[PDB]
This record gives C-alpha cells, structure tokens and sequence, in this order.
C-alpha cells in the first residue's frame, strides 16, 4: 500500500482573514483534530513544514511582489495604498496580520512534499493548507497571494519529464494554467462553473499557447452537477489524459467549494463523489501531491478533506464522527456523509457529450504511438 | 476574465537534472518529523499510551469538576502532546512516560479554552456580542494583553459551547 | 508462677543435619515473593510509576470531588497494588503500564473505606454508637452481608476521619 | 550491607481478638503501610507467608493441642466448655473469628524465614506478625496460641550448632525459654518486669535444669527503665552472652510493651533505646531473625517496629510520619519518636549490678578457652 505524508503547521488554524471574509483557514485545523480522532493521523507521517522564505517565493513570482507581501502589515496600510491597487491586495484578496505567515506555511507544505517526491521518500503526499491557485505571477487574486501549486511544480520539473495537474475547485484553476501556458512539460485539467463566475476565464476554446497549445485542458460546467454527471466525464476524460500525455507525477488540488451547499459554490457533490477523483486519479499509481484549496461551508470542508485523506490510506472510516474539540460544530447528526441537494442539474447530457468530444479531440492532437 | 501571455506572466520552467547532477537541497531547512508511521508499537498500546496521558493530565489539574478535569484533559491538546512524546522518546513506552511525570510530578497542557480566566471569558463576550466578529477591535478595546491568534483560537473553541 | 520440667513441657531437639543430608522443604508451599528489592529500576521510576498508578486510579473513577477522587486514588491499596504490577511484570515499566490499562480501560482499586455505600456507612455509625466495639454483633444486627473482616478492615479506616 | 526479608499477609490486621481486648493485630497493618510510605518496604525482599499447616505445628505441639484448635469456632464453644479450661483458651486468650488462621500467618511467617535463614539466602528477616512466647506445648497463655519462635528455632537447629534467643518484651519468655528448659543449644536471654507482673516467672534464680542448667538466662526488673539503665545493662549482659555461648544464630523477639506509655507495659524506654537493642544485637553480623511480640498503644508500636526495620537496613528516615491510610491516628504531632515520660527509675545502679553480676557469674559456668 501507498506511504502517505502529511504536512501540517499548528499555527495556519488561527490565521484571520477578516470580518465578513469567507476564507477561514481554521478549517485544515478541523481536518487535522478529527484526523487525529479518526486514527489516521496514526497512520501517515507527519511534517511540520519550515517557513518558505523570499528565496524559493521568487523562483516564479516577482523580486518586488514578495518584496511587497513580506512588507505590507495592518500599520502600512495607508502608507502602501499605491502598490496595493498594482498587486490587488487590499478588497478582494485582504490585508490581514499574519498573512506572509499564512503564506509562508502553504508554500513550505507545498514544496517540502515535493521535494519529497522527488527524492522518491513517498507515494502520496498530503498539504491541505496549499492549493491555492488563483495566485499570478505579479498579483493576488481570489483569496490566492502565492501560488504554492506552480512552486511545487517547478521543483517537480527538476525529475519528472511530464507533470501533470488537475483541479477539482469549481472556480477555473488559472493561475496554474496561466504560469504554463507557453509550456509542454506541464498539462493542467480543470473542471469549474462557468458564466458569470469568477475567474472569468476556462471556456472550452481556452487551449494554450505556443508550445503549451492543446496542453490545457478546460470542462465548462454549468449549476447543479451530480457525483453521477460529473464521474461519468471525469473518468473518461482522465484516462485519456493519462493515455496521452503519460505523466511521471500527479499534482491534485482537492477544492472543496464544488460541494453541495457551498457558500460561494453551486455544484451538487458529496465527498463520495468528490472522492471517487482522489481515488480514481490514486489508481493510476503515480507519485501524487494531493492540495487543499476553495471550500467554504467548513464543516463540510473538514469532512471533505478528512475523508479524502482516508482514501490516500485507503482504509475505512465509519460516518459516526469521533469525539473532537469541534465536534459541537457538526449539526444534530454528527456524520461525516452529506447527501444531495434537491438542486437541479442544469447539465444536461447532451451538453456534457458536445464538449466531451472536443476535448478528446484536442487531446488526440498530441503525439504518441 | 482574460488569460495573458509574456514574460510577465509565464514561468520559467525548471529544467531536468541531469543523471549526474543533484537538486540541492536541504530537507532539515523544509521539515522536521513530528510522528513515524512504521512503529515497534501497535494500536492498542498507542491507545493505552493516550488513556495514560489523559490520566496524567487530570491529576495533574486535580494537583492544582472530577469530569470537567477529565473532559479538559481529554481535549486534542493534551493528546497531540502524548503524541509528540511518543515521538520524541523514540516510540519507548517506559522512556515517553517518565517524560510525562518528570520529577514525580506530572504536566498539564491547556488550550486557550481553558486557560484564559472568568473574567476573561466574561470580557471576550461583551465584546463579541458588541463588536461582532471584528477580533483586532476585540483585542485593541477588550483583551489587548492577548495576542490575536490566541483570540482567533478561543473563539472557534468557545464556539461549540 | 512456676516453671515445668518434662516430656509434656520441654521440645524434641531437632537433630543437626549431616552434610550430606537435605532438609527437604519445599519453598513454594511456605512463600510467594511479591517484590524484589535489586531492580533494573531506580527511586525514580517507581517514583513516577506510582504517580501513573494514581493518574489512572483518579481518570478511572472519572470513568463512573477532584480532590476526593484523587485523595481516594492516592490511598495505600492502589499504591500497594501499584507495587504489585511492577513485579508481576519483571520490573517493565511499558508492560507494567499495559497492566494498569488493560484494553484501553483503566483499573480502579477501592478499600472498604470507600467501597461502602452510602447507607451502609450510616448503619455502621448506627451500630457503633448502640453496640460500642462489638464487630459480630454489629453485622449479625445491621450490617449481616458484610463478612465480619471486612467490617474490621472498614472500622479501623474509619477511626481517622 | 545485610539483606533483609520481610514477611507479611494482609490478612493479619483484620483479625481481631473480641472488644475490650488489648492485643489488636491491626498493629501489624499500620506498621506495614507506614513502611511502604517511608519507602523501606522499596528497599527490602517482601513475601507472603504460606499458611503453616497443623502438620509443622505439630512439631513441638501436642497433636491433640493442633487439633483443638482447628476445630474450635465461636460456634461450638458451649459444646467445648470442657477442653477450654484445659487449653485455657476462654478467657486469658479468647476465643475469635478466624483463629486458627491468624496462627498460621503468624507461625507461617516464622518458619519460612528460618528456612530463608538456614539456606542462607538473607543475612536479616522480619516477621512482626509472629513472636508469641508465652505459648506452651499444651496450652494457650498470655495471648499467644501457637509458640511460633520455638517452630522457628526448631528449623534453625537443622543447621545451626548453638542458637541464641534474646527477648526484649517487657513480659518474661517463658514459652520460649521452658520448651527449651534441658537444651544447652539454645540459650534464652530475656529482660523483663518481675514483681506482681505476668508470667510470674523469669527471677535470678531461675537458670535452666539438666543440659539446660546455666543456659537460660534472665534479668528482672522494676518500674520506670531508662534507655540508660537499659543498654548500660543490655550491652554488658549480651556481649559477654556472644563471648560464652558463641552462636551462629540469634532470634531476637522485639516485644513493643516495654515501651514508655504502654497500656500494659510500665517501662520507661523509647523507640531509639529500644532499637539501640536491636543495632547492637545486628552488629554481631549473625543471621538474625526478627520477631514482633507484646505490644498495646498501638500508635507508638506501628512507630517502633517502623523503625527498627530502618535498623536492619541501616537506613535513615525522618520524624516526619508519611502520609498514609491511617496518618491520622497519629496525634496532633505526626511524629515517629516518643520521649520518655515523668515516670520514676525504681532500678537503682546498686540492684541493677548486683543482678548483674550474679548473671555475669552463671554465664562463666560455660565452657571457654
Ligand atoms: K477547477
Ligand atoms: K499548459
Ligand atoms: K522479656
Ligand atoms: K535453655
Ligand atoms: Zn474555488
Ligand atoms: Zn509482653
């Protein structure tokens, strides 16, 4: 069976983003103590990542974008306001004490496990404090300020030929996809609502370019989607990836917020659903890095994610929750499944099979024998 | 809602090592282990491990509410900590527990739940109930001796009750 | 005030044994040892194994007042029995600890100070003020399912408070 | 340093003699847990006794004696009447609940550290539960139903040429010295109070008879002992005992009623002249058995017998009593030494050397070179 790590820092939990923010990173701390109460943390070996320092930040972002992060506070607020509309930090993406902290832990769990994959030390290794992917080069976006993910990428790139990503968050993975557009050692898939959601970009002719031209791969989605819906395009769609572009090393970001009731998303999965990707992408046994990302309903982002973990152990867990310090925070049931919504799905199969057909096409565009 | 091409936008990609060259790096300055999946131990002595530490853990708050001590020392805390032990005495029973009970006395471990006083739990819900969930404001007004993130993890934990 | 002089006063002689002939007694059906006094352990560790002893001895009772059930925990027959799982377990503090906390469960160890009811303390109190000091007569009238030893063991235990 | 065996059932302290009565085997408890909280009970080999079976009781007592007292109960008492006043046991010595048992820890005790001593696998053991003497062949006296020291020194004589019995109770060893009145293998030295006192035995002029003649001596005494009077005639007497009768075992009976205050007892000594006894009796270095005895303010005899097992481990502990089950018995002082009393010194220096050296005298009829 598969070695797992795990990468945690006790402090990210107590990180704040603001009053009102839906961004509450207190939720890998609800993961980790059931978790531990689940018995799995028993199970897997457990890494406290060292702090990310500017250095290894700056091996994809700009010299005077971390310059600015590991600058800006609370106090400087008035003082930055010039650079703060350059890097878009400051309404969308908050200023908050602690943040370069905050980023610095997300990064460091990122890299530290693919340093570790690289040093062939682990089979699956787990960050969910990472996976934060709407992060640019030279700006902060959508609760994203430094892209983990491309950092854990690049050092993935140092042993492995061909990385591929693939993204579960219902928002469209562009930061990831933007910092490889013009590249063919790196393919990013990504399965998101599209049409008046945010980033605004992940249609179905978004391709690439130049050399990384038909190496994105993009699935459009519309409201409502099943486990069902979804299992029966991301399975096809998967294995012909792996068919094509054979990769060595799997990098998974797990976002959460394409569960049913999200907050900010309007998807209708449950974690089995969600799950069946971990699983299904585990299967094809290749070194994987599985990332956190979106998810806003927590209690359900904790369930998530401690059941996703289950999978990387594949061991079994019963959906009585254990006794934790949060355990009050789970309803009058205290289960770990969620159903479905009677939310309608607005993906019909006819428009599933159109773009599921030209997409299998442009992956038919690469080469092989 | 635009994807963008340039230097400024795109990666450098990293190129392979060769089969003589090494990546150069230091795994100490990234990690350091906290628990060893492959242990000399089984699953009922880890669990009999954490009975123990529990136990300690309410004599020792009985050394200065039989179940609330209990309760308080079967909190996540004071089982991450047994956890570490373990760890750090090398996965040794008899080692791990004379570092639970050090000189004959035993080691109490309290969350922010439990270790801020009456009067400072009194002081944080006038100031949740009047200025909402605004935690630099609670501080700055009402417990500015406490650090923010000790806030942010009183108040999930005061959540539940 | 006398003396006597005789065969149905004095004792045989025991014969002092030759060299090359044996007592011939058998060890075992004259003694149990209970405890070793050269261990591979220190002050220090039994030390600390009786503060676990009296850990376990308070979260068990927790298990279905701080100060009481830790006063109660602390009293000589878990302290006594303490002793005894050392020895039993060759002086292994990690096996002696697995004994203390048999399946994830701890062990409670009460004297009949404690084991006593409620009303039985009352009738005991009963019958010591009616009958002064005379134990068989205050369980063959108030407390007859007790065995008489166990009344003497609780009386003397009771003398303190 | 000698090695020390102790021997203890936890039985002992819950038999009880009948209210009113002054020997209470509680005693032996109290002494017991206060030697597990001074941590001496740590520092020596501890047993528990096997019960001694009518057959090894037999070995000096009558088998019909034996045999009496297994079947005697509270219950056929008015069916025994007869055989009660020629074993005199009704009155003097009571009849009780669990009797015979109470004989067969305290003899239990006795014999198995004789053993221990004959296959020389100690250099000290302890048995306070034993060390009644007044008991005789064929009847039960002064409390004591089973002669347990003359079972002991019976073992003794199976390796030992010349066994010395030294006796510190305050009641004379009459037990002890007549079942071995016309022996020159043992000899019995024993110090007590004679005048209008119990056994009404034990006066200078009692020497022994036959074999036995000039080999039992005796040291009679009046009110009010000092420590001072005591060792200044305890060492001399003793000293000169080793040089004349040179034994290669002692059995020292450690009988807590010549201890000031007792409630039986009207000597004036405290537990460290008491104990003086017992120090100077082990720095003979011969293996030493250690009984109890007589005994009746039961705090101070919990406090003696404490200490003077620290004796035999040449250990230090402090006046401060320990915490323990019955800590409370203790005063309001909670101290382990008692000092000595008022009480008036009837032993003037003229008649203690005059008994001396009557004794000093008969001890020179023994062979010497
Ligand atoms: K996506
Ligand atoms: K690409
Ligand atoms: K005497
Ligand atoms: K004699
Ligand atoms: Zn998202
Ligand atoms: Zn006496």
């Amino acid at each position: 069976r598969r070695k797992v790590c795990y990468y945690y820092d006790g402090d990210v939990g107590n990180y704040y983003y603001g009053q009102g923010h839906p961004m509450k990173p207190h939720r890998i701390r609800m993961t980790h103590n059931l978790l531990l109460n689940y018995g799995l943390y028993r199970k897997m070996e457990i890494y406290r990542p060292h702090k990310a320092n500017a250095e290894e930040m700056t091996k994809y972002h700009s010299d005077d974008y971390i310059k600015f992060l590991r600058s800006i506070r609370p106090d400087n607020m008035s003082e930055y306001s010039k650079q703060m509309q350059r890097f878009n930090v400051g309404e969308d993406c908050p200023v908050f004490d602690g943040l370069f902290e905050f980023c610095q832990l997300s990064t460091g769990g990122s890299v530290a496990s693919a340093v570790k994959l690289n040093k062939q030390q682990t089979d699956i290794a787990v960050n969910w404090a990472g996976g934060l992917h709407h992060a640019k080069k030279s700006e902060a976006s959508g609760f994203c300020y430094v892209n983990d993910i491309v950092l854990a990428i690049l050092e993935l790139l140092k042993y492995h030929q061909r990385v591929l990503y693939i993204d579960i968050d219902i928002h469209h993975g562009d930061g990831v996809e933007e910092a490889f557009y013009t590249t063919d050692r790196v393919m990013t898939v990504s399965f998101h609502k599209y049409g008046e959601y945010f980033p605004g970009t992940g249609d179905l002719r978004d391709i690439g370019a130049g050399k990384g031209k038909y190496y994105a791969v993009n699935y459009p989605l519309r409201d409502g989607i099943d486990d069902e819906s979804y299992e029966a395009i991301f399975k096809p769609v998967m294995s012909k990836v792996m068919e094509m572009f054979q990769p060595s090393a799997v990098v998974l970001q797990c976002g959460s917020d394409s569960l049913s009731g999200d907050r900010l998303g309007c998807f209708n999965l449950t974690i089995k659903g969600h799950a069946k990707c971990v699983e299904f992408v585990k299967s094809f046994n290749l070194p994987m890095l599985m990332l956190g990302g979106g998810g806003y309903t927590i209690r359900n982002v904790a369930r998530c994610w401690t059941y996703e973990t289950a999978v990387a152990l594949d061991t079994e867990i019963p959906n009585e929750l254990p006794y934790n310090d949060y355990f009050e925070y789970f309803g009058p049931d205290f289960k770990l499944h969620i159903s479905p919504s009677n939310m309608t799905n607005q993906n019909t199969n006819e428009y599933l099979e159109k773009i599921k057909q030209r997409l299998f096409e442009n992956l038919r565009m690469l080469p092989h024998a | 809602g635009e994807i963008r091409v340039g230097n400024r936008y795109q990666a450098d990609i990293t190129d392979l090592l060769k089969e003589g060259e090494e990546d150069g790096r230091d795994q100490s300055r990234l990690e350091t282990q906290v628990w060893e999946a492959h242990n000399p131990l089984t699953d009922k002595q880890i669990d009999q491990f954490l009975v123990v530490a529990r136990s300690v853990g309410t004599f020792a708050r009985a050394l200065d509410s039989l179940h609330m001590s209990a309760a308080a020392a079967s909190r996540d805390i004071t089982l991450f900590h047994a956890m570490d032990t373990l760890h750090k005495n090398i996965y040794d029973i008899s080692k791990a527990i004379s570092a639970l009970v050090p000189q004959g006395g035993p080691v109490l471990c309290r969350d922010e739940m439990e270790e801020w006083s009456a009067s400072e739990a009194n002081l944080f819900e006038e100031a949740l109930e009047k200025y909402g969930k605004d935690f630099t404001d609670i501080q700055q007004d009402f417990l500015p001796w406490k650090s923010l993130t000790s806030i942010i993890e009183y108040y999930y934990m005061w959540k539940t009750t």
